[PDB]
């Protein structure tokens, strides 16, 4: 729900990294809860412990990614004093593709990850800073 | 622009109601008909513009390119009567077809009022060059390069069209001229960034530039003559024409983002001369300088100062006349030796003598020897560029060096040294061949004379 | 079966489909979606095969289901507000479950997975039946109720569609599975533009089931269910292989083609709301579609495939049946852009 | 979409079955009648959105 | 020979006929665009005493 | 722009009566001449597909098609013009009934716009 | 492995023939001898003759819309003025001062 | 000679360019009115456009009802 | 010629969309064709949709 989102959203960007990281941990440790749902369901692999040992490394995974991000682009927001960049983001972005990369253990996808990452931290930032509408209210 | 629009829709039931030995005959003699009758949109004011209809319109920029399409269809005729030989009456009307095709797309891109009209004819002209390659090419890998010249076109074009109704979202109009009267600045910011990128992309994508380059080498490489013909002359300059349609609107952000395509050209055409030189094909020799020429086009457009823009006009011209030709020559070759590998066929000029000095001409004018139209636009930019910095002339200077060089290359090792023995099958050049590439250089020469009707709306 | 017996089923779907568009009660349209079912099955099964019984199965149990959480959503809103008429819902919660029920009905993401199964099962003229007249009274409905529709998650749904038509077309080989995704990713088109315009959405749904009629006649007429059966009808009927390709090119909207006149003007519409990036990844997505309608063109008319020596044969013979219809919709599906102002007559 | 049919024709297949106050059989009275009657004369003609705020 | 070679070359008349069309057609659109004839201001022009337009 | 419940819109009418104040399409007008070239272009394919000779096997038939075609699209393109006519007319009374959303803006020269100049260099 | 080789029924790929061979005097154009020379004329009337030159002539006599020599004129008849008159030939301000209006700053 | 018989004079073309902006101007103008006008029908609701239905007054019975209190 | 022209300007752009896009419809189009899993999603989604919008 959008309640992680204002969790999220509320603390300023610049300052007080801890809760940022923990607020993209508890959103991504949320979304690798819903894609370990969804395989499940899609492709129930053999017993009950190996679809939750699954749930469990998904999971870990998508919280893992969180946390780097929010506290990489935290930092850097913070040591650079320059709030409301998009570098910052691209630099989480990039952050969280190589931590993706070492649980893969695969030097092009975490290459790969971390480039497309970064790139799509940084959109982020900047449909924040113009007021980009990803789903628009019907308007005329 | 009717009175050039309708006799080229004519050339269609012509086609379908000719006799089966008359279609070459009475397409070449009405298509040298249209190119005349078009030759009379030269006349041009120094003042706005030819404003014809509320939907078509003439400038001296659209003038030159709208003559030399109609010029390349009989050649693309010419050129393609004798591989077509031995197919049906029914399939030969087809491939006509979808020649007189293209060329009605493009003559109606070229004048194009409406930039959602020039939109969808520039976007039109995709599938008749899609089907000529990918049914009439010859070897195995035509598919795969239509795939490339496909999805490269719309994975640039698709931004631009949703730019393009945002902008009549905001502007109200999207006509050339109104927009050209009513264009305002466009401030720093990542929504107007992205729109410039929406805007040039499309065009960057088929000029081609540098690093986005990939497909052009397959298409022209797989396609057959005609194709690779309309795809040098006047294909590439699509992208071209609509930069300098549409710079307009994305002053003074143009300062900044020039910055990454600057480099980009300027590095590739080294990159793509030097590619040049080591290159055993004469089909991907040939694309490489065509890559080369269109970065120093590129370049030119970027820097839009007006002899940048005159520079970047005549050459245009003068790039497709002279790439036409070369495909031609090379044409003539594989017609005869059926392998498009260049170290095959040696020492033609003890064989050929009249096709050495037509393969010698076409060679001094990729070299830009002068006072040819080619070194005119070469010079014009080179000029340009070294007023925007004195560090251009470098780079420029070296590519005309590796250009001289390559081109040279290309000469030597097909006309001179020693004939192939085992190949005994070289036939004496046709006067149709002939006649194709007189047809090709005497414009060029003869445009030389004259060089204002191709120095664009700046002159 | 009989020739009485499937007309009667013929009507009676077309009457179900009617008692949804013109009643203005919630029992009716309910009712209405019941008919539809009710005839729609044997249809399904008019040709049998274990096959043909199990898509039948399983499409029944998909709409009796999307009809079951449809009647819930009515008896919620009633309990709200003693309304009966079809008309702003008045409940977040009813529209939510009218919302996936007629999702379900129309097969868009995530409850797709019925589309394939069910149109591969079934014969041609029972997929061409179930992909063209049975989309229009659940979109009769969504247009009814578009003021009530949450935008995110009809937009959602549509994204997902356009994206799950377009990766999973890429991996057929069969000629109806490649129907059904295309289907899937042409609903998604048509629902993302509901919030904002309904006649864009009736503009697409007119497109579609042109392109898609004279695609299913065009599979018909040269008997091919398969990409290498396809591959074999250029040495009988290359007319009917060149129709088909530029079909092809159309249903992939390319310009100068009618299947660019939906996505054109609703990325248009899209603009005008303020909605810039959704748009831009539909456009992206649906060159997945283009690569498989492209691949197809390939196969059938851009190149020619080996043949066998039976084939000879079918060179003496020539279709005893003809549709009427077949170069009318395909004149319809290609060579209607210019005439795309008409569409102010609110089709 | 919705073809209106019986406004066209004058039929009222079904718009006596849609609201409380509507010719109940025995001039029966609905609990909520006065209140529908209400509302429904204080939305009609106006349209949906001036009808709602 | 007449009504034998026309049956043959009938198809050739028709780029030329094509061409006269448009001309007549740009003059006909010519037509529509005279909302301005003699009334701008670098062409304010006094007609002749036996003229009706400028230009058609 | 949703038309559906404009009030006095009667349910099923393909034209209604105030259309007729509006004037009709010229039986010349160029998108009648593109409906009758698409009839043509059916009447081809369809003998095409039954593998008769395309231009001339049906001339009955292919009359036809362009006939019902032109027929069509004269009632089409009525219908089109009224509803445009009709959306500039709400347009234009919408705009005259609420004057306080449409302020007339001060008419300024030229002279006095100050627009800031970028050097091309 | 009583397998053919033979992986289908094929022709055979056919040998390229010479326009020569069954013609000389051959031009390149078309195996039949008439349609052949016709079509050798009419490329090099309509490509050579017509085209070439006609257009050729008729580029270079096209009159002056682009109004060079007005130019010049015009320039002359200025620079004549102004230099009988001692004004400064060409002034720096492209438009009169007076009828710009700027907007005072009071900084 | 050429002037004369293939071409005509500035006038014309002038003219034509004047003509031809002006309806282009006056169509831009008339879709910005027409963009801010839909936007305002659709936000209050009080135009042609956009009217939802709402319940027929029409189908109420007003009659005794069996009970005083309705 | 090799290095960047043959490999890596084909390794970024066309080669690396079309892995991505052919193991996306890989992973889309394999579903056994089990209805249980296919109403597993259904209950998934459904259950989904209604929390996250409100
Ligand atoms: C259009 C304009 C012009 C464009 C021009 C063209 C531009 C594009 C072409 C050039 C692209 C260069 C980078 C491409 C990706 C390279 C990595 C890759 O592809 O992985 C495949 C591949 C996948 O792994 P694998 O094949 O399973 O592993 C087998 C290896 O042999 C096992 O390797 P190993 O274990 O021997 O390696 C040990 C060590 C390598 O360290 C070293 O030996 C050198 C240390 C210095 O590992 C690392 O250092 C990892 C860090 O990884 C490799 O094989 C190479 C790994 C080393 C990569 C080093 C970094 C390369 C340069 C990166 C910087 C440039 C891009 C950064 C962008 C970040 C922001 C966007
Ligand atoms: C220099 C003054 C000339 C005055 C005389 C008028 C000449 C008119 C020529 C017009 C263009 C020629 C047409 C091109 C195709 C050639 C036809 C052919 O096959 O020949 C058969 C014919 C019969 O021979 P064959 O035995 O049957 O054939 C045996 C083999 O073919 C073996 O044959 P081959 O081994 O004898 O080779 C054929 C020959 C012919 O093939 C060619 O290569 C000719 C094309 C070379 C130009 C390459 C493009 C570079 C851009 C230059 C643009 C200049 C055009 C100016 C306007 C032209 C108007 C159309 O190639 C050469 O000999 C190499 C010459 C290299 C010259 C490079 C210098 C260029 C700049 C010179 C100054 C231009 C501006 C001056 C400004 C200041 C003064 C006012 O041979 C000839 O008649 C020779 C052609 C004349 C030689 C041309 C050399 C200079 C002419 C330059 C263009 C006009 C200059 C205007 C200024 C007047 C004052
Ligand atoms: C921009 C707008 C302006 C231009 C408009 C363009 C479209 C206009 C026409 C649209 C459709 C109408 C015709 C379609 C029916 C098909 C007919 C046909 O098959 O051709 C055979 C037929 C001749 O053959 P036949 O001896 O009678 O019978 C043998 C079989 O029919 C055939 O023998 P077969 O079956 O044994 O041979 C097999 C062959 C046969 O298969 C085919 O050729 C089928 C034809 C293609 C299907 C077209 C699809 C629908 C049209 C949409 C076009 C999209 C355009 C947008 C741009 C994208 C380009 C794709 O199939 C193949 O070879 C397969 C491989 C071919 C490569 C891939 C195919 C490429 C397709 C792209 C074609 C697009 C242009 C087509 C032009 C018209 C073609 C006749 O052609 C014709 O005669 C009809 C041509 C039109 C007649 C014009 C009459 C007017 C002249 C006198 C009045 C003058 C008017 C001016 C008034 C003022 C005078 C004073
Ligand atoms: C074989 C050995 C040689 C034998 C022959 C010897 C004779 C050689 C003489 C010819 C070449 C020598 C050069 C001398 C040039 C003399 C003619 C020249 O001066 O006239 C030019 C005139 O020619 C034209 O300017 C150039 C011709 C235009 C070319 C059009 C191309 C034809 C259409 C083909 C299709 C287009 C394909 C390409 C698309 C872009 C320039 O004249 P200009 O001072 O300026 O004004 C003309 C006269 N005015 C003053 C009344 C106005
Ligand atoms: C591959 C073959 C060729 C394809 C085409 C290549 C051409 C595309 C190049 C794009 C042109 C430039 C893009 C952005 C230019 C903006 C200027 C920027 O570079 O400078 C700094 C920008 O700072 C940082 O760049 C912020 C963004 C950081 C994230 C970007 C990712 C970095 C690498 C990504 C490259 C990948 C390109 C391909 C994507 C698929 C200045 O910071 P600042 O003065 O404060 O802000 C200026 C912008 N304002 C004024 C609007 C606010
Ligand atoms: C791709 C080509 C598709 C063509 C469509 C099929 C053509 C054959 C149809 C045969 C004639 C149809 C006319 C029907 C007669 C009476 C019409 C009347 O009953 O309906 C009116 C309206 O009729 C239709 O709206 C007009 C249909 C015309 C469709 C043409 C526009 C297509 C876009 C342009 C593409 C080019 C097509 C032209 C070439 C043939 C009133 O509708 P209304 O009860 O008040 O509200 C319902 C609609 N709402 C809900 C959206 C408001
Ligand atoms: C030395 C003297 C001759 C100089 C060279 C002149 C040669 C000119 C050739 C090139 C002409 C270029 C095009 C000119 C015509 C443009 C189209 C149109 O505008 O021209 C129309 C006239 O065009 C002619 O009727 C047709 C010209 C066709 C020329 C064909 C030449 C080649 C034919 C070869 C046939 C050979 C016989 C067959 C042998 C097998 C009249 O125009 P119009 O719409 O009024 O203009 C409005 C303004 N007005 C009213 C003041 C005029
Ligand atoms: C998010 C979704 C974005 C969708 C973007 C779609 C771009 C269009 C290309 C999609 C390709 C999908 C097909 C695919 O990759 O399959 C692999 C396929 C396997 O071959 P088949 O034809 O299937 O089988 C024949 C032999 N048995 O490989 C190929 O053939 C590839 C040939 C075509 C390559 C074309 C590359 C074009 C892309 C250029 C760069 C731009 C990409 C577009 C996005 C731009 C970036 C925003
Ligand atoms: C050869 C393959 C290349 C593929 C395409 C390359 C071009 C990419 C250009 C961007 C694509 C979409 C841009 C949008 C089109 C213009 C519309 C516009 O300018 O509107 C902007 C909207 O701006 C955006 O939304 C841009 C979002 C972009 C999302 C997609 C990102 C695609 C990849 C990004 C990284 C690469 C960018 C350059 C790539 C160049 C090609 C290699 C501002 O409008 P508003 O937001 O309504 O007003 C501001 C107040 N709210």
């Amino acid at each position: 729900a959008k309640t992680l989102l204002h969790k999220y959203s509320d603390i300023p960007e610049g300052t007080e990294c801890h809760r940022k990281a923990y607020a993209s941990t508890s959103i991504g440790g949320a979304t690798g809860l819903i894609v370990s749902a969804y395989s499940i369901a899609l492709k129930p692999p053999a017993s009950f412990l190996e679809g939750v040992a699954r749930t469990g490394r998904y999971t870990f995974t998508s919280a893992a990614i969180g946390a780097i991000f929010g506290l990489t682009s935290c930092i850097s927001a913070q040591v650079r004093e320059k709030p409301d960049d998009p570098l910052n983001y691209f630099i989480g972005g990039c952050a969280g593709g190589l931590t993706l990369g070492a649980r893969t253990r695969s030097y092009g996808i975490g290459a790969a990850a971390c480039a497309y990452m970064g790139l799509t931290a940084a959109l982020v930032k900047m449909g924040q800073l113009e007021g980009w509408q990803v789903f628009a209210e019907p308007k005329v | 622009m009717l009175k050039i629009i309708i006799p080229t829709t004519m050339l269609l039931p012509m086609t379908w109601m000719s006799k089966h030995n008359m279609i070459w005959i009475n397409a070449t003699v009405h298509s040298l008909l249209i190119s005349l009758i078009s030759l009379s949109l030269l006349n041009q004011l120094g003042e706005n513009s030819l404003n014809f209809s509320l939907t078509f319109f003439s400038d001296s920029l659209s003038a030159p390119l709208l003559v030399l399409t109609t010029w390349l269809l009989p050649l693309m005729l010419m050129a393609s009567q004798s591989h077509l030989s031995k197919e049906t009456t029914t399939r030969k009307k087809l491939y006509i077809t979808m020649l007189i095709l293209l060329q009605l797309f493009l003559i109606m891109t070229f004048t194009a009022t409406e930039l959602i009209l020039f939109y969808i004819l520039f976007e039109a002209t995709l599938v008749p060059t899609l089907i000529i390659i990918t049914r009439w090419g010859n070897q195995t890998e035509r598919l795969n390069a239509g795939l490339y010249f496909l999805f490269y076109t719309l994975a640039g074009s698709l931004p631009l069209l949703v730019a393009l109704v945002y902008i009549q979202n905001t502007t109200g109009s999207l006509n050339f001229l109104i927009i050209h009267y009513w264009s305002h600045p466009l401030s720093n910011s990542w929504s107007n960034i992205f729109m410039w990128l929406a805007c040039i992309m499309a065009f960057m994508v088929k000029m081609p530039l540098y690093g986005l380059h990939l497909w052009l080498p397959k298409a022209h490489v797989e396609a057959p003559i005609a194709g690779s013909m309309v795809l040098a002359a006047v294909l590439l300059k699509l992208g071209g024409y609509g930069m300098m349609r549409i710079t307009t609107i994305l002053n003074p952000l143009t300062n900044y983002m020039a910055y990454p395509f600057l480099m980009l050209s300027m590095w590739g055409m080294i990159m793509t001369s030097s590619i040049c030189l080591r290159q055993t094909d004469l089909k991907s020799l040939i694309a490489y300088s065509s890559v080369s020429h269109m970065a120093l086009v590129i370049v030119a457009i970027m820097i839009q100062t007006p002899w940048s823009f005159m520079g970047a006009t005549a050459l245009m011209i003068a790039h497709g006349l002279t790439s036409s030709m070369l495909f031609c020559l090379a044409n003539t070759n594989y017609e005869r030796v059926h392998s498009r590998t260049m170290i095959l066929a040696r020492g033609l000029q003890t064989l050929l003598p009249l096709m050495a000095t037509w393969w010698l001409v076409a060679s001094l004018t990729n070299l830009a020897l002068p006072p040819s139209i080619n070194l005119i636009g070469e010079l014009f930019i080179i000029t340009a560029s070294f007023s925007w910095s004195n560090i251009t002339i470098i780079l420029m200077g070296m590519n005309m060096m590796i250009t001289a060089l390559y081109s040279l290359y290309m000469l030597i090792t097909t006309q001179r040294g020693k004939y192939t023995h085992h190949i005994n099958n070289i036939k004496p050049s046709f006067t149709r061949e002939n006649a194709l590439m007189a047809l090709h250089i005497l414009p060029l020469l003869l445009l030389t004379l004259n060089p204002k009707m191709i120095l664009g709306p700046l002159y | 079966m009989n020739p009485i017996i499937y007309t009667t089923l013929i009507m009676t779907v077309m009457s179900g489909t009617m008692l949804v568009m013109i009643s203005s009660h919630w029992l009716l349209i309910w009712i209405g979606f019941e008919m539809n079912l009710l005839a729609m099955i044997p249809v399904l099964m008019k040709n049998f095969n274990p096959r043909a019984t199990e898509a039948a199965t399983k499409y029944f149990l998909t709409q009796a289901t999307a009809s079951m959480m449809l009647m819930m959503a009515i008896i919620i809103n009633l309990l709200y507000s003693g309304q009966w008429t079809i008309t702003k819902m008045f409940n977040p919660v009813a529209m939510t479950m009218m919302t996936m029920a007629l999702a379900m009905k129309l097969g868009l993401s995530p409850f797709h997975f019925w589309v394939p199964e069910v149109t591969q099962g079934i014969s041609l003229q029972a997929g061409l039946l179930l992909l063209t007249w049975q989309k229009l009274a659940p979109l009769s409905v969504l247009c009814q109720i578009s003021q009530s529709i949450n935008p995110n998650l009809m937009l959602t749904m549509a994204m997902l569609s356009i994206l799950i038509g377009g990766w999973g077309g890429l991996n057929q080989t069969q000629l109806r599975k490649i129907m059904a995704y295309s289907s899937i990713a042409h609903m998604g088109w048509m629902t993302a533009v509901l919030p904002y315009n309904t006649t864009m959405t009736i503009l697409n749904l007119l497109i579609y089931i042109t392109m898609t009629l004279a695609m299913f006649m065009l599979l018909i007429h040269s008997s091919a269910t398969t990409t290498l059966s396809l591959s074999h009808t250029w040495n009988k009927m290359p007319v009917i292989t060149s129709l088909m390709m530029v079909t092809l090119l159309s249903m992939g909207g390319l310009p100068p083609l009618s299947g660019f006149m939906p996505k054109w003007m609703i990325i248009q519409e899209m603009t005008k709301n303020e909605s810039i990036i959704m748009p831009t990844l539909m456009a992206m997505t649906a060159l997945l579609n283009l690569y498989f309608y492209m691949r197809l063109a390939y196969s059938s008319s851009l190149t020619m495939f080996p043949s066998t020596n039976n084939m000879k044969m079918k060179w003496q013979f020539e279709h005893t049946k003809q549709m009427k219809l077949l170069p009318t919709m395909i004149v319809l599906s290609t060579l209607v852009l210019p005439m795309t102002p008409a569409l102010s007559s609110l089709n | 979409p919705f073809f209106d049919v019986q406004k066209r024709l004058g039929l009222d297949l079904d718009r006596w079955m849609t609201i409380q106050s509507a010719e109940q059989p025995h001039k029966i009275p609905g609990r909520c009648h006065a209140f529908e009657k209400e509302w429904i004369e204080c939305a009609h003609g106006i349209g949906g959105i001036r009808a709602e705020k | 020979n007449v009504l034998q070679i026309v049956r043959d070359h009938w198809v050739h008349i028709l780029v030329p006929v094509g061409f006269v069309f448009g001309c007549y057609l740009d003059r006909r659109s010519d037509e529509k665009l005279t909302a301005f004839r003699n009334k701008s201001l670098l062409f304010k022009r006094e007609l002749r005493p036996n003229e009706e337009v400028t230009w058609k | 722009t949703m038309m559906s419940g404009r009030p006095g819109r009667v349910p099923l009418q393909f034209l209604p009566n105030e259309a007729r104040s509006l004037p009709p399409p010229k039986l010349t007008d160029p998108r009648l001449v593109y409906m009758g070239f698409l009839g043509y272009c059916s009447g081809l394919i369809d003998n095409a597909i039954r593998r008769r000779p395309v231009v001339s096997a049906g001339l009955h038939r292919q009359l036809l098609y362009v006939t019902s075609f032109v027929f069509f699209g004269y009632y089409l393109l009525k219908r089109q013009d009224y509803m445009y006519a009709l959306r500039d007319h709400d347009m234009f009374a919408y705009v005259k009934s609420h004057p306080e959303d449409f302020p007339e803006k001060d008419k300024k020269t030229y002279g006095e716009i100050l627009e800031e100049f970028h050097p091309v260099r | 492995p009583p397998e053919p080789t033979i992986r289908l029924q094929e022709d055979p790929d056919p040998e390229d023939e010479n326009l020569y061979e069954k013609n000389p005097d051959s031009h390149g154009y078309d195996k039949d001898p008439i349609v052949d020379l016709w079509n050798m004329r009419v490329v090099f009337f309509f490509g050579f003759s017509i085209v070439l030159v006609l257009g050729s002539t008729f580029v270079a006599y096209l009159p002056d819309y682009r109004m060079q020599e007005w130019a010049r004129r015009e320039a002359e008849r200025l620079v004549k003025y102004r230099e009988a008159n001692g004004l400064p030939l060409m002034e720096s301000n492209c438009f009169d001062p007076n009828k710009i209006q700027l907007p005072e700053d009071e900084d | 000679w050429i002037a004369r018989t293939f071409y005509d004079g500035p006038e014309k073309n002038y003219e034509k360019t004047m003509a031809i902006l002006q309806i282009e101007a006056e169509k831009a103008e008339l879709r910005l009115k027409e963009l801010e006008v839909r936007r305002l029908m659709r936000a209050r609701g009080d135009g042609p456009w956009y009217q939802y239905p709402t319940i027929d007054k029409a189908l109420i019975d007003h009659s005794p009802k069996t009970t005083p209190d309705n | 010629s090799s290095l960047l022209d043959l490999i890596w300007l084909e390794t970024i752009l066309p080669k690396t969309t079309s892995f991505i896009q052919m193991k996306m419809s890989i992973m889309v189009s394999n579903q056994k064709g089990l209805i249980k899993l296919y109403f597993l999603s259904f209950l998934i989604t459904i259950m989904i949709s209604m929390t996250l919008f409100n």
